[PDB]
């Protein structure tokens, strides 16, 4: 059996060759995987807050995903990013 | 107080960045220019020996052309960055086929969107979701069959439901529905909410009988990759490749490093025994995964 032994070499060569690199550590290393998901869920919860903020404020109250309201969507998407960065209702005024 | 242009962000772009280079040194390189915000790296690609595409984002009140020139002939760990000024997105709101604003196909998309949100809320572990309350009411047909039996196109009520689901998918989970793709790193990259996809104007000819069903088969086929669980080898296949046992290789570390020597390592040096177990799991997670990074 060669193919079995061949895939062992390639795998183990790659684990050696990319052991200490950031991207590889982040995918598989227990410490870095855990600290990645905390950042992810922390940043995702920030995006959830923004969606719930845009709901009650009514930024997509009369807004359908259609090219007739293409300019209205862009105006909303800007307001989404402003709230992600953390701007108040004052900071949104430049869109008006 | 003056209002800020927080939606606008000018940024740099780097074509080839090495895999051994982390965010740390790229951030601290670009940190000392005022108005710096965040660095974003792409997923490395095996075709270029796992090289990453970078994106250094700056504030709008900054001259990016000077800062791009400043770092133009500057290397970092035997790798020339050579940035270029990443221009803004021109065409954001893009079209798709006009068939997707139909009664039956919107109902189909509400079912699939509801399925995606259930899955993504479990996967990410947020929260229950208020936009998924009484969605089952909108999935069922409601018709006057008896009044036809005895005697004998747009539906905005369904579309307004769909939009709240599709906007949630896009804004929260970075999932553009109609294009059928994720934008996973968006929250670090310069434009946080870039390209959204939108329904077409309208079909010129009649809406065909079987063509509506053929779209639903094709559209659901593209969405199924987005809810893909990460692969794993079988118990025998993983063991034959060489799954290292944690407690066994801890014993190999102790014997290499008689009875008084073993009681010293476990009790005093408690940090090392877990560090070996972590690097075993580091290797086993890479082994178990049946979709590894490797040279093509």
């Amino acid at each position: 059996d060669y193919k079995l032994d061949f895939r062992r070499q390639q795998m183990q060569d790659f684990f050696l060759a990319h052991k200490d690199e950031e991207w590889f550590r982040s995918k598989y290393h227990p410490d870095e995987v855990g600290k990645r998901r905390q950042e992810a869920r922390g940043a995702l919860q920030n995006r959830l807050r923004v969606f719930l903020s845009l709901m009650e404020t009514g930024w997509f109250d009369n807004l359908l995903l259609d090219i007739d309201k293409a300019d209205a969507i862009v105006k909303m998407l800007d307001a989404a990013v402003i709230k992600m960065e953390g701007g108040t209702e004052n900071d949104l005024r430049i869109l008006e | 107080c003056k209002p800020r242009p927080l939606h606008k962000t000018c940024s740099l772009f780097m074509r080839n960045i090495a895999p051994n280079i982390s965010r740390a040194e790229i951030i601290s390189l670009c940190k000392r220019y005022p108005g710096f915000m965040r660095v974003a790296l792409s997923e490395p690609q095996p075709e270029r020996r796992f090289f990453r595409r970078g994106w250094v984002t700056f504030d709008r009140s900054v001259n990016i052309k000077e800062i791009c020139w400043n770092l133009q002939n500057i290397r970092l760990r035997e790798c020339e960055l050579s940035p270029g000024v990443n221009r803004d997105l021109t065409r954001r709101v893009r079209n798709i086929n006009g068939i997707t604003q139909h009664k039956q196909i919107v109902r189909n998309d509400i079912k699939l969107a509801a399925k995606l949100i259930h899955t993504l809320d479990d996967r990410t572990q947020l929260w229950q979701n208020p936009i998924l309350k009484n969605i089952t009411d909108y999935l069922i047909e409601e018709v006057s069959a008896e009044e036809e039996e005895l005697l004998g196109e747009r539906d905005e009520k369904l579309i307004k439901v769909l939009d709240k689901l599709l906007l949630y998918l896009r804004i929260v989970h970075s999932l553009d529905y109609y294009n059928t793709c994720e934008y996973p790193n968006e929250d670090e990259m310069p434009n946080r909410c870039g390209i959204i996809h939108v329904r077409g104007p309208m079909p010129p000819n009649r809406i065909s009988h079987g063509e509506v069903l053929e779209w639903q088969k094709t559209f659901e086929e593209k969405l199924t990759p987005l809810l893909s669980v990460r692969e794993s080898l079988s118990e025998e296949e993983a063991q034959k490749m060489g799954r290292k046992d944690p407690e066994q290789e801890v014993e190999k570390f102790v014997t290499s490093n008689p009875e008084f020597v073993r009681k010293h390592i476990f009790n005093k040096h408690a940090e090392k025994i877990e560090e070996v177990k972590k690097e075993v799991a580091f290797f086993n997670n890479f082994l178990t995964d049946a979709k590894r990074p490797a040279l093509p």
